RNA sequence: GUCGAAUUUGGGUAUAGGGGCGAAAGACUAAUCGAACCAUCUAGUAGCUGGUUCCUGCCGAAGUUUCCCUCAGGAUAGCAGAAGCUCGUAUCAGUUUUAUGAGGUAAAGCGAAUGAUUAGAGGUUCCGGGGUCGAAAUGACCUUGACCUAUUCUCAAACUUUAAAUAUGUAAGAAGUCCUUGUUACUUAAUUGAACGUGGACAUUUGAAUGAAGAGCUUUUAGUGGGCCAUUUUUGGUAAGCAGAACUGGCGAUGCGGGAUGAACCGAACGUAGAGUUAAGGUGCCGGAAUACACGCUCAUCAGACACCACAAAAGGUGUUAG
RNA sequence: GUGAUUUCUGCCCAGUGCUCUGAAUGUCAAAGUGAAGAAAUUCAACCAAGCGCGGGUAAACGGCGGGAGUAACUAUGACU
RNA sequence: GAAGACAUUGUCAGGUGGGGAGUUUGGCUGGGGCGGCACAUCUGUUAAACGAUAACGCAGAUGUCCUAAGGGGGGCUCAUGGAGAACAGAAAUCUCCAGUAGAACAAAAGGGUAAAAGCCCCCUUGAUUUUGAUUUUCAGUGUGAAUACAAACCAUGAAAGUGUGGCCUAUCGAUCCUUUAGUCCCUCGGAAUUUGAGGCUAGAGGUGCCAGAAAAGUUACCACAGGGAUAACUGGCUUGUGGCAGUCAAGCGUUCAUAGCGACAUUGCUUUUUGAUUCUUCGAUGUCGGCUCUUCCUAUCAUACCGAAGCAGAAUUCGGUAA
RNA sequence: GGUUGCGGCCAUAUCUACCAGAAAGCACCGUUUCCCGUCCGAUCAACUGUAGUUAAGCUGGUAAGAGCCUGACCGAGUAGUGUAGUGGGUGACCAUACGCGAAACUCAGGUGCUGCAAUCU
């Protein structure tokens, strides 16, 4: 009758690539983990040890432990009418930092320098981003670039 | 014997096509899709005309084995069996299910309904588009009348709308008349049994050379 | 399947304490004795007029058992056991299987 | 609903047996096996066999049977005998006799 | 005699009438789970850390 | 039908209910019989049908998850009320933006893997089947087939290089950042690290948008666990006002204007009244509202007249009209 | 059980029952017997009927099959 | 007279005992039954590119097997093809070249794997112990399976490491009772010793209807509660099947398509066949057929009037207006 | 810049056929008493650096080279798709409004970069 394993209906997603079978490159080992980082989770099928359940695919959690081969990790999982708090145990594999936060602290460095140099001159440094503004009023000459009249097409069949 | 055609007019269903999970089949009824001066170089045919869609449906292989045998028979009979190549441009690939039931008086006692209905396979059809080719014929301009005439009368055996288009490219090549002309002139052009081929900008030299000597020999 | 008669394991003997020899036996049940509170009670209860009291098992569906093996720590002498999964044929006493040989 | 009567012969006894049953009732499938032994020669009323290893079974006793009979008078002028031996739930005897004098 | 055997109907909105609110947040969240060796290590940190303070503070 | 006998019949007497009696029908036993009548245990048990008696006000549902000899029933979770409690603009939001992830559907491809598929073209047999020349030859000619090479026509839910839109994860700060130096039985070749701290520095532009009707928390319990319809995606079937799913909105629980008529369609949701303007729909008359204005088409010896909606096709016509 | 008379009531005892065997390496309860133990108790050997095994029984319940070749036209099949 | 410590009688024990008593005789389901298991599970697809998602949907599989097919280490590289070597040939063994896996990895399929996860060799038992934490099904219970540490004892390798069964996704089991191992621990309640018994921790004995009752039929002599949640009539939707009608033209028709026919196709119509579903009725709509009686429909058998013919007349055929 | 050892990124780095390569380095290259492994000092082991050769490996270049990578108003704002209507059509399906937006194809360009340490006319 019906069926419902460990790794079911996984059969692209856990495809490893096109042209990219074999081993790992040590990158993905060499990096190192802190409590606190923020990191995206992607299975890799090479290593079947220590993988993440399908429904975890793709996923952002929190680090919170670390072993001598793998990382803890916090995910909210929504189960009915609220959410809930898993803990996962993953190889260093299936782990990789999600930028985000990689180029979030550069944005508050530069903020705080920013700020400190106005501070320099007292000058209101105006920290807030800004969604696209609508753009500004401006002159469009014609020199050299004489207006082109267009005009829609007849029909024929192209074939 | 044979369910009316009305019953499959259109694309209800996935492709069902014959595979290591279906291994039980008939056979189309249409075996012969090239037919005429099949051995006809590219460059004696220059004209082409197209039977081509205005709807979405499935196509019986018995329908098209009419229409062949109908516009094929006319071609040969009013132009010589040698004055054009008609082509099928379509294969019947969805193999069509049905539900043999019981159709005795009384089968009330056996029937089962129903319960567990899957289909059997009894036919097999094509799918067709909007603006998808049916029938391509190539011919000498001398034969316009002639060949259009055919493709008309074969019409009347497919369901639905079909027009009859003049395509302006040579043969059945993707060239049209002027541009293939003026290659041919040019020496990249080097014909093959049936088909041609076409010399290229790129490849190695020395092979190119080797063919198309004329066209290097300027 | 095939067993080894002996094994070396860790046995917690209170004098061991570290992977000792042990020879392997294969469990037997031990011959259901009376007195036991559950059979005299049973008895007190199957006395009397009513017949059958308690339920009798008909609907057997499994055809094998789980193996339990009874080790013994050759040099404590004290009695340890574990189990394997199921398997319809077993044996200890294994002629070793062998790669070249033909049919 | 539907039932199911049957009658099937014993086996090693040769005698004949039938029941009944609905046609739910699962009673108990026995488990046979052929296996094709060898006979050496015929000491008493025993039965001396041959694996195609080992020199084991003075068991089944020279079946009684009268295909026994011919069994042994076909044995005294040798010609390879080969038996086979079924073994239902322990209580085993030789059923068939056959022959494969080739040596060759 | 059929009966309807499964859907999601209505599920979303009989959800959503009590809102899907994030869980939670704290500061020092539960530290079951974490490696026992460090936590071992980490409650005699604490200890001679607050000793310490508190014979200075003395 | 039978009428001299296995005949008909009065009175007495015998047989009492799981018993009697039966020339045998499950017949008879006080109109009661495939288990008589009377009382009591007894208001017997019911997952099943029927009813359930005053007014107003406020809030307001589910026909779904899991387990059950469970399928007309329960438990559990979900949906609801009530009681409140701790605080007072927030650790919020069925939303967008910015930044950063994950995916193998639509589409597309087969002169790219797998699988299918039409046609010629060029080679290749110490090697296929042959025939012709030959006694044969690793001798020649034709033929069929194979095999290889470059092309060509067409496909895939259990194929795929590529790869959308819509949906979806995380972050956008004080629980922060920086600086200095304390603790440890952990770890490091090592005061190196790790983790938590001491102390100091940085505020309303404190780190996008918009809103916030307050925010958060706890109990406890009713009803519910047969659903149905519509657009869109989609499975079996020829189909169905059929059966089965996905997302959303409805109907049930709901009236009001329109579709004549109707649970679902269109508008729009309702305390009680007055005035004004509109929706969807209409403006010959029934009927409130222009026999308004304007450019064209059509004459039917079964015209045509409005979505869901209450049906018509392939094929034809010096009917007519414009190309 | 069958149903005047007349005329006949064929074959099968493998199965199920009934009956009759019990010389017997079959099986067995309670009582009793022997051994071990301080005792509770344990373990042995022994056993009636019955059953097992072996005959009779169909006016007892009942049952009463297939496949090939064959004769001077063919055909069939006395026959094997 | 007969019989005699035997009969008989009393109490236990085994046997026989539908004559009699009590009781049961699963669920799913396009009515129910027979059928099958969708009744616990696993692979791929249906599944609509997160997740979840039904059907007696599609293609399949499990109730096992393995002291190695586990663990570690070391060496090597496969399927296939070409070219050579006595017997030897399409196939034996040897050698070289090519070889991204086209092979193998217990088993179904799908992933994954090349100085390996494949093949061969060496050493071993980590298929061990102590209890926790976490993931999947989910109520965030259990069972199953799996993951990441901790504390010992180990194996392997020079070593870093690796190892808590099979490369990953399936291969399995509560309370009571019996039994085994551990502690040699607690208790037998007037106090002692020794048997015996009862307890704590951890396994095994099976519940496949697989979150787990112990269970054979018949009712046409039947009974009760109910059901239109569900069958047999009619009625409504659908038209496969049944019946009826066109479009096309290869041929038939001595010659010639249509005088009349008409293959291979294809578009419809009808509800007088039979299916298909289950909307209404199971507190009852009297269910075959015949008899008598009225009206209606047209797809016309005859009658009226016409047209056409392979229509001399005669006769006949086709067609139109027509109920 | 060349070369070597250890690498990162993993083809712009692979493959096919040719051509060149100072110095050093790498390499092929000589031998079998010992540790050691083989059917066989071929691989692997050990010793010499002496007897020789850049022939090969390796590096670099060459090709209207295959492949591979990048880009483009080339294809295409097409295919596809979110949202709307009492829009069209008997229907199959199709336009229209506000939005997002492919692949193939064509053309053009490119054919390893780089870290640590040592050594080199
Ligand atoms: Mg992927
Ligand atoms: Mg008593
Ligand atoms: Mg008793
Ligand atoms: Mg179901
Ligand atoms: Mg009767
Ligand atoms: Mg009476
Ligand atoms: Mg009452
Ligand atoms: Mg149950
Ligand atoms: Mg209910
Ligand atoms: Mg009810
Ligand atoms: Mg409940
Ligand atoms: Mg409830
Ligand atoms: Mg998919
Ligand atoms: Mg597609
Ligand atoms: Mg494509
Ligand atoms: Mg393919
Ligand atoms: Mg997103
Ligand atoms: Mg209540
Ligand atoms: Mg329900
Ligand atoms: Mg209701
Ligand atoms: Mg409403
Ligand atoms: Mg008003
Ligand atoms: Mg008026
Ligand atoms: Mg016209
Ligand atoms: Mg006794
Ligand atoms: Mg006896
Ligand atoms: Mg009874
Ligand atoms: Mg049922
Ligand atoms: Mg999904
Ligand atoms: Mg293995
Ligand atoms: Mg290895
Ligand atoms: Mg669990
Ligand atoms: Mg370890
Ligand atoms: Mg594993
Ligand atoms: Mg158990
Ligand atoms: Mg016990
Ligand atoms: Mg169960
Ligand atoms: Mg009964
Ligand atoms: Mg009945
Ligand atoms: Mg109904
Ligand atoms: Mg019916
Ligand atoms: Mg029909
Ligand atoms: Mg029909
Ligand atoms: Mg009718
Ligand atoms: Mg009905
Ligand atoms: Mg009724
Ligand atoms: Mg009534
Ligand atoms: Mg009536
Ligand atoms: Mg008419
Ligand atoms: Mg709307
Ligand atoms: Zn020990």
């Amino acid at each position: 009758g019906k069926s419902h394993g460990y790794r079911s209906r996984t059969r692209y997603m856990f495809q490893r690539d096109f042209r990219k079978h074999g081993a790992v490159h040590l990158s993905t080992y060499l990096k190192v983990y802190k409590v606190g980082d923020i990191v995206d989770i992607k299975a890799n099928g090479s290593i079947q040890k220590g993988m993440p359940h399908k429904f975890y695919q793709g996923k952002t959690g929190v680090v919170y432990n670390v072993t001598k081969s793998s990382v803890g990790v916090i995910i909210n999982k929504m189960v009915g009418n609220r959410y809930l708090e898993k803990r996962l145990n993953l190889r260093v594999e299936h782990i990789k930092h999600s930028k985000c936060r990689q180029e979030f602290l550069e944005r508050v460095k530069a903020n705080a320098a920013k700020r400190a140099e106005a501070k320099a001159q007292g000058v209101a440094v105006q920290l807030k981003r800004q969604p696209a503004q609508p753009r500004e009023s401006r002159i469009v000459s014609t020199e050299g670039n004489v207006p082109q009249t267009l005009a829609p097409v007849p029909y024929e069949t192209f074939i | 014997a044979r369910r009316p055609a009305r019953c499959y007019r259109y694309q209800k269903n996935k492709p069902y096509p014959k595979s290591r999970y279906n291994r039980a089949v008939p056979d189309s009824k249409i075996r012969i899709y090239d037919l005429g001066k099949k051995k006809a170089t590219v460059d004696e045919f220059p004209l082409c005309v197209h039977l081509v869609s205005n709807e979405l449906e499935q196509l019986s292989s018995e329908a098209l084995e009419a229409a062949r045998i109908c516009a094929n028979k006319y071609m040969t009979t009013v132009s010589g069996r040698d004055a054009f190549h008609l082509r099928v441009r379509v294969h019947p690939f969805h193999v069509l299910r049905i539900n043999k039931m019981l159709s005795c008086a009384g089968a009330d006692r056996l029937q089962q309904g129903m319960r567990g209905a899957w289909g059997k396979p009894h036919g097999l059809a094509a799918r067709v588009d909007i603006g998808q080719i049916i029938f391509s014929v190539r011919t000498k301009d001398s034969n316009k009348d002639v060949v259009v005439e055919g493709l008309r009368r074969a019409r009347y055996k497919f369901p639905g709308q079909q027009k009859i288009i003049l395509s302006k490219k040579w043969g059945f090549t993707n060239l049209d008349r002027p541009e293939y002309l003026k290659k041919r002139e040019a020496g990249e052009v080097k014909d093959d049994g049936a088909f041609v081929k076409f010399l290229s900008k790129k490849g190695s030299l020395e092979n190119n050379i080797r063919e198309f000597p004329e066209y290097f020999a300027a | 399947v095939n067993v080894p008669k002996t094994r070396k394991t860790y046995c917690k003997g209170k004098t061991c304490r570290k992977h000792t020899q042990h020879k392997v036996t294969q469990y037997k049940a031990g011959k259901a004795s009376l007195f036991a509170q559950g059979k005299r009670r049973y008895d007190r209860k199957q006395s009397g007029f009513g017949g059958q009291t308690k339920p009798v098992f008909h609907k057997k569906a499994k055809t094998t058992k789980k193996v339990v093996l009874r080790l013994e720590c050759v040099k404590c002498k004290t009695r340890a056991q574990l189990t394997l999964k199921r398997c319809k044929h077993f044996e200890l006493g294994g002629e070793k299987k062998q790669k070249g040989q033909a049919l | 609903h539907a039932k199911v009567h049957l009658v099937a012969i014993d086996i090693f006894t040769g005698k004949k047996l039938e029941d009944l049953s609905p046609s739910t009732h699962n009673m108990e499938v026995p488990v046979v096996k052929r296996n094709e032994y060898q006979l050496l020669d015929i000491d008493d009323g025993f039965l001396s066999l041959m694996n195609m290893d080992g020199d084991t079974k003075d068991d089944v006793k020279a079946p009684e049977g009268e295909l026994g009979d011919s069994l042994q008078t076909a044995f005294d002028e040798g010609k390879d005998l080969m038996v086979t031996i079924i073994s239902a739930m322990g209580e085993e005897a030789a059923i068939s006799f056959k022959e494969a004098a080739r040596t060759d | 005699a059929k009966s309807k055997n499964h859907t999601a109907h209505n599920q979303t909105r009989k959800a959503h009438r009590n809102g899907i609110k994030k869980p939670k947040t704290y500061k020092y969240p539960s530290l079951k789970g974490v490696d026992p060796k460090f936590r071992r290590n980490h409650k005699h940190a604490l200890h001679g850390t607050a000793k310490a303070l508190a014979a200075a503070k003395k």
